This record gives structure tokens, C-alpha cells and sequence, in this order.
């Protein structure tokens, strides 16, 4: 029941910024993920507990990377791939990042189990890496895409086909944004924070050199994860709050936060291409 | 195919209120806004207002603001426009036109003006 | 806000030769991205207005090749390369770049 | 005796940019500093020369990190903590960064003493790490906050309380800015530059593997330190120069440099959260 | 045969951004390059195959770094060094980056020869590092500067001397931009991509620990190289395309791409100062 | 509490000069600028100028610029406004109002207009 | 620069019922951050002007609840819910958003 | 030294066309644009157009646009200006002035207006 | 686009004392970088115009010290500290900040 103002964005800057970031991410992710997949699955033919997690993470990152050219084309020019490809691209994009973040949390939990009390950790670790991982990371990721699989379709306006997500009301958008941010940030973030601290608290009892290596590594991992993800989720959260009509600063702030969300969503994709560097320490 | 159907012609006394209905069929009703426009006899087509039919942020024109309301219905996929403070010059032909595109990540207003309704005429005496 | 005038107000034309109608806006109809939005509507009597060309110099599917538009900046026009007996009606030019929208004055072809 | 122009800044962008940077720095700094404090002081109960420097640096970084929520609240909303809390926050903020940079210089000097001539370096190293460090880093840091302890107070304007630093004239502001930049940049920077170069010049005489590790590490440290600190001090220096009426390009340049100083001051706080990663090589 | 629009740029932002980036790069590059030159050439007096490549790369980076103060002065104030110094600075700038990128490619090729088939790689490696390297990297770099040596001169306009590159027509500019991007990006990039992948494909046959180290290192190198170079070359390519009148979006896009090229050209110089850190793993 | 006290009423001949003093007490004088304003008999209140009392970048109004000066004193915490080229219409009531906020990191101008002085009247004959 | 007119110039009101005074600016008094600054001053005869409401619709401490302001964009007004015998004096509305500041015309309450 | 030399005076009939040539010597012809300007008898100097002599993006003035063309030649280092639709008021003195700077990385327009040609006069009868 | 007026149109001056000529632009001639471009031209009869001062208050090499300019914002002027017998001619002030350029009206010195 208020005056609508439509979004205005820097299209000229986006048309140059999105393709180059997408190209960098595509090249680096293809290189790293293909190399690690070739190293782990194709040649070893005998995998340990951590190798399966690495392979799952690499598969998720490659699945995310595959859809990047479609996003680049959409950013540069009109959508030219049809409704079915729009749905498939959206589904893959939603699945891949959820899978990657849940694999991050699962790797953290496996390290917790393996490091603190390893005397009786054989059976739980084996069961977690064999059976629980599937129903933990892949099934919920597939289930959460039903709204994406249903409500995503291409719209015809003038000449420009629009591959967008259409929701019948703002409530649907809000509930889905809150669920996305809640899961993705809160759950794995809390798991990692309550995990690594206890791990290196227990390490310092009798080991003198592994403790400093772990202190350096966990801080690196936490810094990278948070610097990649926090601004995007902060933008989404404040956008949801202003969509709930509890934040009223006008709507120039709304255009500013929309630009912030777009730029940070473009930037946050570096996680997929940067994961293979971070998690090359698993076997030691 | 996509189409918009309006109601029948109406005659009303001055000072009364009128309700005009616009049923849209053939496409998703919750992805395009609806603009109501008026054509007076022997005068150019003049805009009055627009309703988004998705978050319902209606917007008016200063010539008509304060005497008109717009209300949508997703279940029946219909748009209603109520006009009060009826005057002598309000006799004209009202059209219901699809205007703008609304989505989660695309909320512009320069993509539309494609399909028009059949148009309903109202007179006063 | 933007005000337009159409020229000429009345253009009687004999069947068999092209005609032109020109309208100019109050200000430049160029959006931030460098694109321009201006469309031309034809209204036959008793019918709803029909969208001939949507973006300047670009026409929709389902209309003859005779209609074609051209223009830029502030000046835009539409030319019909051949006048047919079924091309009689009112013509308007409208812009959708600024809020709110504005229609044209209206040109009659005889 | 000239036309005053008041500052105009991008408040909308700042209200989103400052909270997210502050949140990232707060999380990473709390994690790393708490972990290193727990590792070093709480559990070891027997510290070497480098461990004391690490503990001092961690304490300084934690002291800086503690005040971050107040800055975030001030950036987002009005000041709501009173005059005394304003003074305390300003004092802690001024103390912590001075302490951290002087500890950086002291660690560099200790490495110089320990590496070049270690045959007769026992007594000077022990004395420097036992007694000199206090009067070197902590006492001057406390003394330099007397202007901050005196001239910082909250101002009432309309409804908005302003936790700011008030100086009776521009000369006081200039002298204090020049002293700040002079000390913080010139002294430790010159110490580190004239230190590490001589260290690795002496290393290459008889060692073949330590030399390349040191060449990689000192360059990493120098690059991080300079990339963190130089733009902020450059902005402060040019602001002081234009305040001295020796730079006259109008005052659109003045608004631009004020925005640059604000953004770079927000960005330069990454040093506190990034120190624990850099200085995990001290014991080897 | 169209309406000319002249470039409009954010001079106020550039006057602060270019000096600080140039200062950071100058300090870091001088430090690292001087230290590595002192380590390798001055003291060792007996060099292996990789040491010669390191020395060549360091010399190229130092040559690039030397000219930085002239660029900083030009960005801040008017050109005050004359025509001959303008020509010399342009020639050195053109030579240094070509030399560095070709040395990158040559190091990659040497690693390819040394790692995959080392049984019969003695003579080709020795010949490549002794004779071929000169005519490979230095001679073409010198030859490509003839247009720079000829067409670069200072222009007098009002009071401001302009050290710029003057070409009699747009075709000359286009041909030279296409040749620059083609060589610099396509050739070494393809060499590195087709090189490192095969290297680590062959490593995994019988080695278990070197494979993960190489997988981490090659990904680091590729990510750094591409993140440094791709946006600049993308800007140059799209500028050439819009100069060929096959891209017509107005010329606000032209001003935006010119600003993008300027900023990215300023940013891409970090490669020279960051090379010594990346390539400290050559001897192992 | 915070207050501003001005000087007494004055009568002057045309072409002379007048000095008006404004003593501010109860708060830090070097944190808020001072604006001098005039109220004419039977006329709206009209602004003339502002002095920052901190860096002394005074600013004037085109109606009065070229004939007025403003000078502050931190030790006595006083503001002085000298007016020359006295005319017949300059008989009015002058007010000294706290305006704006000045600080090391906060130098805005929309936080003020709170407290006024007692106001001094000057007449010409 | 900004010019204002107050309406009405003179508003005689009988004791016991509310009254209203409205003033509109030449342009929109919205700053860059989305906030708006406009205050209302009451001047009793022989006294200095008193600041009733500082930011539009926000009043200072120490004044009765009878005064209240409302408005946005270009149009602002102040309503007194009940007229008391001590509410006689001049009323002005001024803005502090652009340099320089401008006062209102002045309204007398009888 | 740097100089610009124009052609001789000319007399022409109404409705004809005129060609004026401007030879620039002493500097690099492909680094500065050329602006053609006119001085009428008893009237201020009035601009008409500019040619970049490097990429040839000429630009005109609405008073003269549609009846004038500009063409450069690098080999002879000359600028030519052809004027058609000759009228009675076109009798005036035309000047060829160096204007603007053009380069690979510097393409501004506020650096120039330094050197003028000798100026050629054309009359109509 | 920018229009200028020169004052005075005609300034007859006796030899031996300074003179001044002032011109103001329609709008502020300040570019984005804070610099301003305005030059003054002297044209002797039968000769091409000569560039006395290129940027306001800055003169070229090769002219006497008598000419000097000053001004800012919208108002600019040129003062000749001493009138010599060879300082007779037309004077113009032109700006090169906006496209297109505009010349001055022209001042005659007698
Ligand atoms: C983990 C690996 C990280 C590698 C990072 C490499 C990618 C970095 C690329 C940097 C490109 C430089 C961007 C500046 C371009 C500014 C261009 C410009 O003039 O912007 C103007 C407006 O300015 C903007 O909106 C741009 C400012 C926001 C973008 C800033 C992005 C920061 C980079 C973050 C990288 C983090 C790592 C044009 O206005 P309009 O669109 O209305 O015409
Ligand atoms: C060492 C670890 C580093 C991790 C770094 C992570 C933090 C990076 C966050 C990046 C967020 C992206 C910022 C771009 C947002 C642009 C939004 C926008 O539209 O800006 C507009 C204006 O543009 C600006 O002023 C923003 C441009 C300056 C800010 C650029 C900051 C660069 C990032 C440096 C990070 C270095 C690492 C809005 O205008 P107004 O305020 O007047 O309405
Ligand atoms: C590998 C080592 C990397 C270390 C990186 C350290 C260097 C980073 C320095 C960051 C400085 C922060 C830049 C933001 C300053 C914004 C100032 C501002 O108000 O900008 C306004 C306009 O905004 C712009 O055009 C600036 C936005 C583009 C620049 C963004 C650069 C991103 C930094 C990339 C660093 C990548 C690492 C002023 O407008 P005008 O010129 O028309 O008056
Ligand atoms: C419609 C889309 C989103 C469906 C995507 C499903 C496909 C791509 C996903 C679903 C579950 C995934 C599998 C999950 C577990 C493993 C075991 C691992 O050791 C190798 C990869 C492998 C075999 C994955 C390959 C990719 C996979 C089959
Ligand atoms: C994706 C963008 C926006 C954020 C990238 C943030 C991560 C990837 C960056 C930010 C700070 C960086 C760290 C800064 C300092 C060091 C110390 C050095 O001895 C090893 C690398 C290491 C540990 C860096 C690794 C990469 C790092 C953690
Ligand atoms: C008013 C504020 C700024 C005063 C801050 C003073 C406090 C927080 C500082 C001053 C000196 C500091 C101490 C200096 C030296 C050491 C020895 C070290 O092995 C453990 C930490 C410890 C014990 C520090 C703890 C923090 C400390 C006590
Ligand atoms: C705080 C922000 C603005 C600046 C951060 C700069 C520092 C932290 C960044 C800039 C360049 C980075 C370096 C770039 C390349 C490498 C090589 C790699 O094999 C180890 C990490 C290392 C050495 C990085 C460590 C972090 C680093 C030094
Ligand atoms: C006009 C400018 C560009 C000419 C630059 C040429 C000079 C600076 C370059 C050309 C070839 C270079 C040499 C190429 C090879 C070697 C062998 C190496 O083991 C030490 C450095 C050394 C000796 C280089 C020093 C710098 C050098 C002499
Ligand atoms: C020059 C600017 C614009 C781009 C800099 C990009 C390069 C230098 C940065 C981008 C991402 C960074 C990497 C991010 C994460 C890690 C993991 C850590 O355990 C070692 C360092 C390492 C491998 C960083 C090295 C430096 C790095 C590769």
C-alpha cells in the first residue's frame, strides 16, 4: 500500500564485471576440479575416508562451474536457451552450493571424530563416510530444489526472454530467503566454529608441532569461508528485512542493497574455484 | 492464447461509484502488472494508475489520485478498479492493459504495453 | 511529465504512395543503458489499439512490411511505404522510459 | 578566510559496508586471538622469548577487536553508550594499534639480534624480552592517549549523540595526525626494512634452504604490512597537507579524500585478524 | 562518420588511487627483486638451470619497477622529463612485461621437459637454458618495441606536456592491441595450461606426496596469473571491438570501459612484485 | 544550563559601523558554529551569515556580502559581528543562534538551530 | 534559494478546537540519506523564537502534547489539537537541508 | 615554426559551393584536431564545426548542419571544408584553428585554440 | 549553449592609465577536476586573433606584463595596467569547457 520504485542498476558496469569474474572462476574451477577428479577417482582406484569427501566436493564444484557460461551469456545478452534449460540451470545451481557447504560441514565433523577420540572412532567414521553422507548432503539438497524446480520458468517480455524465478507473493520469497540463509550460514558455520576450536584445544595436550600447523590452517579456512560468504548473506538478510516492512529508509537504500547483493553474489562464486587449494591438507 | 476480457458498458448517476473488472487468461497472472487507462471522446489516451498484482504497491496519477482504488485477486486472476466521486466528464472508455514485469530478481517497468482488454465504456447523466 | 506533439494532426493521403508521421519528445528518451523505448499504436474504429512497432525501428510479428519506424534522440517518425485501403485509423506514439507514461496526440489517416 | 564546504559522503553504502567488514574482522579476530591465547598462555605455563611477543601481540589484537561492536553500532545507528564509554572505547582503540605495530617492530629487532650474531646474544635478547619490551611498547602507547583521554567526548546535536574527537583548532588536529603517521609508519617500517634485508643477507653465507624460506617469508610479511597500512596513511598525509592550505584543488577533492580515508580505515583493520596467520612461523 | 564524444574520467579518484598502488608495488618489488638478485647472482657464483630463469625474471621485474616513479609523477602532475625520457620509459615498460611473461612460459616448458621424461632431457634442457632462452624472450621483446620506439613522443598542449603514444590512425592502434593481447595472453596461457596438467597427470603414476604439492602449486600459479591478467586483456579486447565499430551501445559504455581499462592496468602491475613469492619453489 | 547572551540596544547614524557581541556559556564553544540572523520590523526572519568558530571559514549572503565581518574568540568564548556601510533599512533585531556541529570527524551543518540569544536591536536616524 | 509560503497568513481561531498551518517548499526537502529536516518555531511577543518541533513530526522535550507536525516530500503542516490562551504568537517553518537556510513567511494566531 | 596557411579570397554566386583548404606545417598533423570558425562583418566570431583529422569523427553545429562537409588528408597534411547551399549572409572570413588533442590514450578537447590560420574571405553577389 | 556578455561594449581610454574589461558566463565554468578554462583573444585590424591569456590569470610567453587576468566561478575580467599606443584592437573572451565553444561579444579599445 505504498509507492513502488523500480530497481535501477549499473548495467554498463555489470556487463563488463560479470563476464570477467565468470571467466576467471570458470577457468580456475575447470582446471582444479578436473585435475583433482583425475587424481582421486580415475587413477587411485582405492580411496580412503578423506578422498571420498574430496571427490564429493570436487563433483559439486564442477557441477556449479558447468552452468557458468549460461550465466555469462544471460548477463551479456538475452536468454536464448528455452524454458527447460532455464529450469535445469537453476536446479544445478541450487544443488551444487548446498552440496558443497554441507560437505564442508561433514569434513569438519569427520576431523572432529578422527582427531579428538580416535581409539573408538573406527566404526562411526566408517559408517558416516559410507552411508550417512548421502542422506546427509545429497538428498536434502535435491529436496530443497522443489520450489526451484516448480517456480522457475522463462518469461517473454518485448523481445527479451527472462530466465528468472517467479513467486506468486513476497511471503514465498521471504520464507525461501530465510531458509536459505539459515541453513547455509548458521548450520555449517556453527558446526565448524564449535568443531575446530575443540580440535585444537585437544591437540595441545601432548603435541607441539601439529598444534601450530592446525592453528594456522583452521584460521585460514575460517577466514576464507567467512570472507566469501558473509557479505552475500548479510545483503540477503537486510533485503528480507526491508521486504518485511520493518526497515524504512526510503528505497534509494533498496537500490543500493540490490546492487550490493548482485556484486557480492558475483564475487562469492570464488569459493568453488578456491576450494581445491584450501583442502589439499586433508591427507597427512 | 493470452487475452484480457473486461466487463460490459455502464450508465451511472453523478456522485456514484463504478467497479470495472479485468480477467486475464492464457498466462501467469502473477508475473506482469496491470495499468488502467482511459480514452475520452475526442481526446488523447490518458493514463491514471497501475497495480502490480504482486505485492500490491499501487501507484496513482495526480489528476485522479484520492478518488480511485485498485484491488487484485490471484485465485480468480482478476483486477478490479473502483472509482468514486463520479463527475460529468468521467464518461469515457476504460482499458485494462498488461504493463511491466514483476519477478523475484526482475522488477522493471519498460517491458509491457503489449496486450489490451476489450475495453468498457461508462457514461453519466 | 514528458509532453509530445504529433505532426501532422490530419494527413489525408491518396492510395498508392507512401506517407510519414513524425513525433518528437520534450526531452531525450535515452535510458541509462543507452537503449530507447518508444512504440507506435494503430487503432481502427471500434477496436482496441494495436501495437505496430514496439521498440523504435522494430516491429512485431504479424504485421505487413509496409510500416517501418526510424529516429533517435528526441525525433522519431513512422513511414508507411504503401497506403492500403485497410490502413485507415488513428495513430499514436508513446514512450515507456520515465514514470509515468504519456501517449501521443493522435493522427488520422484519410 | 575561505568558503566552507561541508563533507558529503555515501551514507547508504557505508551503512552496509562497515557492518559486514566489522563482522568479518570480529569473527576472525576473536577466533584466532582466543585460540592463540589459549594455546600460549593458558596451557604451556613455560614460555620462550618468541611466545611472549606472540602473547603481547594477541592481547593487543583482542583489545582492538573487543571495541568493534561499538563502532558497528555507531556506524549503523546513533551512539547510545554515554560519555565514559566513548572515552574508554577511544582509548582502547588508540592503545591497541600502537601496541601491535611496536610489537611488530620489536619482533623484527629480536629476529635481527638472534639470527645475525647469536654467539653473544643471550644477555641482550633476554634483557630485551624481559624488561625493555614493557617501557618500549606499552608505556609510550598509554602516554600517547592523553590527548585522546582528554579531548574525546560525546556531543548532543538534535537527537543524535556523536562519539567524536573534538579539538579546539586545526593545528591540534594536524600535529596529532603528523605524529601518528610519523611514528606508526616511519619507525617500524624503517626498522623492518633495514632489518630483514640484513638478516637474509647474512643467512646466505652458509645455509642453502633456510635462505629461500626466509626470502619467501619476509616478502610475505612486508607485502601484507604495507598493503594494509600505506593507503590509510597516504590519505591522512594528503588530508593534513590540504588542511595546511598548501594543496588547493577545490574541495570536491576534499570530499573524495575523506571518503577514501573512511573506506581505507575500515579496510585496514584486517591486520589484527590476519596477524595470527602471518606470525605462526616464529618457532622453528 | 559519427558524433565524437570525448572521454570523461574520475581524475579525483585516480590522483589518489594511482600513487598509492604505485608506491606499494614499488616498495614490494624493489625489496623482493633486490633481495633475490643479491641471493642468486651476487653471492652464489655458480647457478643451476632454474636460477638463470629466476635471475632473468627478477631483472625484468626490476626493470619494470624502475619506471614506476615516472608513471606516478605523470599521474599526479604534469610531465617534466622531456621527449627522450618519455621514449626510454615507454620502451622499458614495453620490454619488461613481455620478458616476464615469456620467462613464465619458458619456466613452464623447462618444468615440462624436466619432470615428464628426465632420462634423456639433459642436452635439450641445457641447450634451452643456455642458448634458446635469449633469442626466445629478449630478442622478440626488443623487436616488438620498434613501434613504441618510433611513435612515442611528448606533445605540447597549453602548459601540460603529455607523454603519450601517438598513432596516425585507428588501424595502427587496433593491430597493435590485437598483437599485444594475442601474444601475451594466448601463447603463454596455452603453454602453461597444456603443460602443468600433463605434468601432474604423469606425476601420479608412482609418487604419492609430490602429486598433492604439485596440484596445490600449479593451481595457485594459474589462479594468480589469470586473476592478474584476464580483466586487463578483456578490457583491451572489448575496447578494440568497439573501436572496430562492431559494438554499438552508445559511448557511455565507452567511458565505462576506458575507466575499467585504466583501473585494471593500475592493478595488474602487482604481478611484478608478487612473482618472487610465487616462484620460490623452483629448487626442490 | 546552555545560554547565549547578546549586548544592549544601539542607536547609530547612517554610514557608521556597529559591533555586536554574543557570549555563549554552558557548553564547549569550539564544537558548534554560530549563525547571525536578522528580523526586520514587519518582515520575515532573514539569514545573513555564519562563522564556524573553529577554523574560521566564515560564509556570507549576497544581500550583505562585502560589508560585514565576523570574528570569534576562544579564550573569552565570544563571537563578534561588525557591520559597516550602515543604511536606513538596517534598523532591526539581530539574533545569535547556535548552528551546525564542527569536529575532527564530524563537520555537518544540519544539526543545530536549537538555542537562540536574547537578541539585540539597532536603530538608525 | 528555496522559497516557502505559509498558509494561511492569518488564522484567527476560537479557544477550544484544533487548528492547522501548512507550508510547502519550492523543491523536495529530502537529503541524500533519505532523511528530511524541517522545524517549526513559535515566537511570543517580546521573546526569542522557540523551537517546537525539530525534525518533522518530532517535537522537543518540554512542550505540551497539543502541538504535532506531519508531512513529507514537499508538503508539511503543523496541527494544534487544542487551542490554549497561551498559544498566541507568530509561527514559522524553516528548513536546514540546503545551503543557505530559509525561514517561513510567518503566521499569526488570534 | 608551427603555422597554418589558408587559401585566397573568393567570390561566388548564390547557390554555388565553396572549398577552403588549410595546410598545417611545423608539427605532427595527426595529433591535433582542426576547428573551422567564421567571423561575419560586424558580428562576433561564431563556431560551426570540428574535424578530428584522426578517425574523422566530424561534428557540426545546428545552424550549419546539413550543408557542410569536412575532409582531411594525412599525406598532404591538409584540411578541406566544402560548403553548399550558398546564401547572401554567408559572405564572411573563415578561419582554420588548431583545436583539441588526439592520441591513443589522450583524447580530450580543452587543450588547443592556440594557433590560427591566415584566414580567407568569401563574398557573394 | 553558454552565452556571454562583455562589459563595456566600447571602452575609450586615454593613454597612460590602466583599464579593465569584464565578462561573466551563463553558468559556472568549472570542470569536473576543479580546473577552469577561459582565454582572452586580442585581434588587431587586418590580423588574425592573438591569444593573450590561455587559462584565466595565466598568460602565454611573448606578451608584455601589462595584460593580466583574474576571476573565478562565473565572473572573469582582464586588466591592462598601462595603455600603450599599440594596444588598440578588438578583445574577446571565450571558454572551452563545454561542447560546443562560444566566443565573446567583442570590446573595442579607443
Ligand atoms: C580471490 C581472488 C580475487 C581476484 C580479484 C580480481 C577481480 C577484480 C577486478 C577488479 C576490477 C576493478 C573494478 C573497478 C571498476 C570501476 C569502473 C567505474 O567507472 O565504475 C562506475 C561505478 O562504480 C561502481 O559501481 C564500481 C564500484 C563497485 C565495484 C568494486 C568491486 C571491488 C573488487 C572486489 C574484489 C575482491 C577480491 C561506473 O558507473 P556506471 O556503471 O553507472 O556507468
Ligand atoms: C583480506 C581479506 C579481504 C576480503 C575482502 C572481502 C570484503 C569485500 C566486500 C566487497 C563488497 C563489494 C563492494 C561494491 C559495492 C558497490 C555498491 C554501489 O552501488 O556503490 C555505489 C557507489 O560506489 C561506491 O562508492 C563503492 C565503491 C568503493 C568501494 C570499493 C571497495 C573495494 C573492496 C576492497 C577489498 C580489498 C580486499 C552506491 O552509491 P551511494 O552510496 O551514493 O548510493
Ligand atoms: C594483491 C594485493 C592487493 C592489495 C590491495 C590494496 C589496495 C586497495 C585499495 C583500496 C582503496 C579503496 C577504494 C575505494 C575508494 C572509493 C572512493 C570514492 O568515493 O569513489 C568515488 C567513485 O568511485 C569509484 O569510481 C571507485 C570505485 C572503483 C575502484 C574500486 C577498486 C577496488 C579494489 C581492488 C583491489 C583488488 C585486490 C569518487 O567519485 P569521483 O572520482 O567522480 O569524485
Ligand atoms: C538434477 C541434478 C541436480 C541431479 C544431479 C545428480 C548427480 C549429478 C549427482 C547426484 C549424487 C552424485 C553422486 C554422489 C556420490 C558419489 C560418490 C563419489 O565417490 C563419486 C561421485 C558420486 C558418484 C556422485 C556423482 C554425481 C551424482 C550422481
Ligand atoms: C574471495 C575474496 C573476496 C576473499 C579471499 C579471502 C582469502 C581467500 C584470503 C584473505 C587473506 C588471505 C591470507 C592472507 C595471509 C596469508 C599468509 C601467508 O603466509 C599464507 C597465505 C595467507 C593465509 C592468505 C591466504 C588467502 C587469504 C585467507
Ligand atoms: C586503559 C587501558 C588502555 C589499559 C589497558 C591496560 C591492560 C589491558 C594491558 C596493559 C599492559 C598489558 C600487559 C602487558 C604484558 C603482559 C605479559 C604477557 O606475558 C601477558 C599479557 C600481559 C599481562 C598484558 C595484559 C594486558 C595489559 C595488562
Ligand atoms: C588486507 C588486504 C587489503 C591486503 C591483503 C594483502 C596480503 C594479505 C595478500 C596480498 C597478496 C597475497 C599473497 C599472494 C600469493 C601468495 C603465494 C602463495 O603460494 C602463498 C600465499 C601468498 C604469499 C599470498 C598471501 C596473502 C597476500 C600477501
Ligand atoms: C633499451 C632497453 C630496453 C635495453 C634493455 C637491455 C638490458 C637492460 C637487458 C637486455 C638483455 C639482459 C640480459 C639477459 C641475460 C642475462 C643473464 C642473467 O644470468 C643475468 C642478467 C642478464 C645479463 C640480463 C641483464 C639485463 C639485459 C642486459
Ligand atoms: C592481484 C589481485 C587482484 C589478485 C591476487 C590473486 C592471488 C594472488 C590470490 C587470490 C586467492 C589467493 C589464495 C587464496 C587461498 C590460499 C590458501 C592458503 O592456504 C595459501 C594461500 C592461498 C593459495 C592464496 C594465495 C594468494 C591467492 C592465489
Amino acid at each position: 500500500m505504498k509507492e513502488p520504485c523500480f530497481r535501477e542498476e549499473n548495467a554498463n558496469f555489470n556487463k563488463i564485471f560479470l563476464p570477467t569474474i565468470y571467466s576467471i572462476i570458470f577457468l580456475t574451477g575447470i582446471v582444479g576440479n578436473g585435475l583433482v577428479i583425475l587424481v582421486m577417482g580415475y587413477q587411485k582406484k582405492l580411496r580412503s575416508m578423506t578422498d571420498k569427501y574430496r571427490l564429493h566436493l570436487s563433483v559439486a564444484d564442477l557441477l556449479f562451474v558447468i552452468t557458468l557460461p549460461f550465466w555469462a551469456v544471460d548477463a551479456v545478452a538475452n536468454w536464448y536457451f528455452g524454458n527447460f534449460l532455464c529450469k535445469a540451470v537453476h536446479v544445478i545451481y541450487t544443488v551444487s552450493l548446498y552440496s558443497s557447504v554441507l560437505i564442508l560441514a561433514f569434513i569438519s565433523l569427520d576431523r572432529y571424530l578422527a582427531i579428538v577420540h580416535a581409539t573408538n572412532s573406527q566404526r562411526p567414521r566408517k559408517l558416516l563416510a559410507e552411508k550417512v553422507v548421502y542422506v546427509g548432503v545429497w538428498i536434502p539438497a535435491l529436496l530443497l530444489t522443489i520450489p526451484d524446480f516448480i517456480f522457475a520458468n522463462v518469461s517473454e517480455a518485448d523481445d527479451r526472454y527472462i530466465c528468472d524465478r517467479f513467486y506468486p507473493n513476497d511471503l514465498w520469497v521471504v520464507v525461501f530467503q530465510f531458509q536459505h540463509i539459515m541453513v547455509g550460514l548458521i548450520l555449517p558455520g556453527i558446526v565448524i566454529l564449535s568443531c575446530y576450536c575443540i580440535i585444537i584445544s585437544k591437540l595441545s595436550h601432548s603435541k607441539g608441532h601439529q598444534k601450530r600447523k592446525a592453528l594456522k590452517t583452521t584460521v585460514i579456512l575460517i577466514l576464507a569461508f567467512f570472507a566469501c560468504w558473509l557479505p552475500y548473506y548479510i545483503g540477503i538478510s537486510i533485503d528480507s528485512f526491508i521486504l518485511l516492512e520493518i526497515i524504512k529508509q526510503g528505497c534509494e537504500f533498496e537500490n543500493t542493497v540490490h546492487k550490493w547483493i548482485s556484486i557480492t553474489e558475483a564475487l562469492a562464486f570464488f569459493h568453488c574455484c578456491l576450494n581445491p587449494i584450501l583442502y589439499a591438507f586433508l591427507g597427512a | 492464447q493470452v487475452q484480457l476480457v473486461q466487463s460490459g458498458a455502464e450508465v451511472k448517476k453523478p456522485g456514484a461509484s463504478v467497479k470495472v473488472s479485468c480477467k486475464a487468461s492464457g498466462y501467469t497472472f502473477t508475473s506482469y502488472g496491470i495499468s488502467w487507462v482511459r480514452q475520452a471522446p475526442g481526446q488523447g489516451i490518458e493514463w491514471m494508475g497501475w497495480i502490480s498484482t504482486y505485492n500490491g504497491n499501487r501507484n496513482y496519477a495526480q489528476k485522479v489520485q484520492g478518488r480511485v482504488t485498485m484491488t487484485t485477486d490471484r485465485s480468480t486472476s482478476t483486477a478490479y478498479m473502483d472509482l468514486r466521486s463520479l463527475r460529468s466528464d468521467d464518461t469515457a472508455v476504460y482499458y485494462c492493459a498488461r504493463h511491466g514485469i514483476t519477478g523475484a530478481r526482475n522488477y522493471y517497468y519498460h517491458y509491457g504495453m503489449d496486450v489490451w482488454g476489450q475495453g468498457t465504456t461508462v457514461t453519466v447523466s | 511529465d514528458v509532453v509530445m506533439t504529433q505532426s501532422p494532426l490530419s494527413l489525408p493521403v491518396t492510395l498508392g504512395q507512401p506517407a510519414s508521421i513524425s513525433c518528437r519528445s520534450s526531452q531525450s528518451l535515452v535510458y541509462t543503458d543507452g537503449n530507447t523505448y518508444l512504440n507506435w499504436f494503430q487503432q481502427r474504429p471500434g477496436q482496441s489499439p494495436r501495437r505496430l512497432i514496439y521498440k523504435v525501428s522494430n516491429r512485431d510479428s504479424g504485421v505487413p512490411d509496409r510500416f517501418s519506424g526510424s529516429g533517435s534522440g528526441t525525433d522519431f517518425t513512422l513511414k508507411i511505404s504503401r497506403v492500403e485501403a485497410e490502413d485507415v485509423g488513428f495513430y499514436y506514439c508513446m514512450q515507456n522510459t520515465h514514470w509515468p507514461l504519456t501517449f501521443g496526440g493522435g493522427t488520422k489517416v484519410e
